[PDB]
DNA sequence: CGGTGCCGAGGCCGCTCAATTGGTCGTAGACAGCTCTAGCACCGCTTAAACGCACGTACGCGCTGTCCCCCGCGTTTTAACCGCCAAGGGGATTACTCCCTAGTCTCCAGGCACGTGTCA
DNA sequence: TGACACGTGCCTGGAGACTAGGGAGTAATCCCCTTGGCGGTTAAAACGCGGGGGACAGCGCGTACGTGCGTTTAAGCGGTGCTAGAGCTGTCTACGACCAATTGAGCGGCCTCGGCACCG
């Protein structure tokens, strides 16, 4: 699907930051901020990607992904486990 | 009017709500291009796409209030990349 | 009868005796763990319960969401001592600057 | 299903009657019991297994919640369990 | 446990050097640790499926959760020859 | 044996006891403790392999714990797979 | 024992610091770490002391050190 | 790597914490030891991030504030 | 603050399946007894580590000017999105079975400990 | 001087062969949900321009910290002894797994209703 990061469109992170609590964001920030989205989302994934392989599956389940996290250490609460 | 009390507002009232900000259909069409090159032809449910965007969206304000707590500390109200760089190097994610 | 309320809780202790020899934590369960189980569940859920509602009445709603849920659970210093790595979903941030 | 909905609405209208649970509300609260019951019982677990007995009894969970949760809350929690287990044993 | 299992490896690998106490206690402690995290994975994957068994299937998925790409592809790679030479040798009785 | 069939000096055995001992499933299918035995091999063989490189580096021949630390350490994926981890005098 | 967080004497703390990596120190770090040795010693004796309280044992041994730096997070390896 | 806390200061301030938590208590040298180690290194390594919070913040010393905004990042307060 | 509409939460009945109840038993663990490790308390010497100042300067912190780079805001584009539909791929169920792992009788042979020669 | 390699001996768990039963492998089968497409519409992102504020660098002050040296001290050392209690064995009994019969507590279907959102 050729590129998609930018899909995280500027507002979108500046949006992100602004209720982190940040009031002033710096231009350079939001290249490093898909970076750094990106490497969270390809950590997560292949652990997602994983369990579905394990499943003999083709459908990742939600099931699958909050696994995934929680094998990470941050738990997901609200889509059942 | 003035640059600033605008940024406030904003974190104001993005700070209460809880409705999702980062766009569905791009972080789905993201999320189907990173899964692509683990497995080819692969299918996600509805609600896992949904789990990945709430739990993506909960990491990057965690780790955007952290840079602000960074750039804080340096006597800064700007984020930098350094901000982020330090706060994910402490964290120990890096 | 049963024993939920021989114990007087609100909790099901044989739910909860089936989900300790389901889970297989040990290869054999004693009588007491599921009922001393089923209570601390019980205060623990019944501590979350009484946050929510007095941030879900202070929000002026009658009925309780995961954004009171996160509220509560992130303004004790105890539940969010307990239930720090965790994101609640639809749960949002407690408003700090 | 295996689920405490209804369990979470008892409570519920034990302590705040005036309120009312939702859906979304019920499987988050749902989730975290199902976790905390799965990080006491492996902790309990991985004691039983320290000294070498392969059971799990009122001793191990006990110490599993006091050894889990600290302060105040392990308290009150560790003297309700007690409370419920001795209730229990007086029904002879 | 496993004290001349670690001889047997330095033997053929860096010849001529040899094992203190406190590092053959340090890496049985590491073995150890490394099979119990691995085991504790494949129960996990296999509840998750609900099956009650660890087989193959379950350790490869285990060390594929575990050690990333760029090493876990090796260590998989060397079980699966493990896995067939056990299955040839079988195979002739 | 079957560390004799399998091409494994990493004990086949003692790991499959291990196993059932540790309760971590009702049952351990027949190759779960000969691939765990192959993975744990490689783990070791490396791992000893830059122990040994940092001896020699050190011009000391005999592993010490400090020198486990340093081949742990020195790699990023070692790094990443024991980073919460302190070598007693290391 | 009354006094006893004293033992965590200023050179042990600055050499601490320069194994760390830092070239210069400040003179309240010292008892803000003693702080924080502190609150560490109290959480790990705590879970170390259960341990010990559940099997039953009046010396708290290496096995059950270990085993609460490993529930910490911390686990410890050439003890057990 | 050899050991920086002397080891009968910390050997009593164990007992002190733990005679606090459990009276009537004996500790077996080889938990004292573990204890210490786990202390040098858990200390080493909040060293280094407060010394990387130093540097990011135009300073070579470290301060009370950099010890805290560690311990903060970390997770534990 | 008041008027209107929407729908998910609440309450009553069917019921069924999961929780109770009762009897068996064979083992896991409670309990008593005993030995010997090693934990604790103390004796004194010595010396390495801590402790107390003096001090000269490296450096943290405040002040100030700049110039540039984010913010606000208006406008245009553009892609989300919401509503609806077609299609089928694969999640999810179910019956048969067959092969694999639990369990048990040997049987020894690799594994562990020890004595001794030899080198780090 | 302590530790590794080569005999020497003991020893108990891996292993071979067998039995038994059930876990799940496998083949159909249903239809839920996911993907792809169409289309208006419209909220939001992209772009540009003016401007203010703030990040950064330079400069000066003054303060507090690392270094060195003399003095104090208590850690570590090595015995010495006393005894808690860890660990082990022996054993015996209480209990949790197991199974067969029973039943009522909570789940789903269906009818009510007020809380939440929207606008004026």
């Amino acid at each position: 699907l050729r590129d998609n990061i930018q899909g995280i469109t500027k507002p979108a992170i500046r949006r992100l930051a602004r209720r982190g609590g940040v009031k002033r964001i710096s231009g350079l920030i939001y290249e490093e901020t898909r970076g750094v989205l990106k490497v969270f989302l390809e950590n997560v994934i292949r652990d997602a990607v994983t369990y579905t392989e394990h499943a003999k599956r083709k459908t990742v389940t939600a099931m699958d992904v909050v696994y995934a996290l929680k094998r990470q250490g941050r738990t997901l609460y609200g889509f059942g486990g | 009017y003035r640059p600033g009390t605008v940024a406030l507002r904003e974190i104001r009232r993005y700070q209460k709500s809880t409705e999702l900000l980062i766009r569905k259909l791009p972080f789905q069409r993201l999320v189907r291009e990173i899964a692509q090159d683990f497995k080819t032809d692969l299918r996600f449910q509805s609600s896992a796409v949904m789990a990945l965007q709430e739990a993506c969206e909960a990491y990057l304000v965690g780790l955007f209030e952290d840079t602000n707590l960074c750039a804080i500390h340096a006597k800064r109200v700007t984020i930098m990349p350094k901000d982020i760089q330090l706060a994910r190097r402490i964290r120990g994610e890096r | 009868k049963t024993r939920s309320s021989r114990a007087g809780l609100q909790f099901p202790v044989g739910r909860v005796h089936r989900l300790l020899r389901k889970g297989n934590y040990s290869e054999r369960v004693g009588a007491g763990a599921p009922v001393y189980l089923a209570a601390v569940l019980e205060y623990l859920t019944a501590e979350i319960l009484e946050l929510a509602g007095n941030a879900a009445r202070d929000n002026k709603k009658t009925r309780i969401i995961p954004r009171h849920l996160q509220l509560a659970i992130r303004n004790d210093e105890e539940l969010n001592k307990l239930l720090g790595r965790v994101t609640i979903a639809q749960g949002g941030v407690l408003p700090n600057i | 299903g295996d689920s405490f909905a209804t369990y979470f609405r008892r409570v519920l209208k034990q302590v705040h009657q005036g309120l009312s649970l939702s859906r979304e509300a019920v499987s988050v609260m749902d989730s975290l019991v199902h976790d905390i019951l799965d990080r006491i019982a492996t902790e309990a677990g991985r004691l039983a297994r320290s000294t070498k007995r392969q059971t799990i009894t009122a001793w191990e969970t006990r110490m599993a919640v006091r050894l889990l949760l600290p302060g105040q809350m392990g308290k009150l929690a560790e003297s309700e369990g007690t409370k419920a287990v001795l209730r229990t044993s007086l029904y002879a």
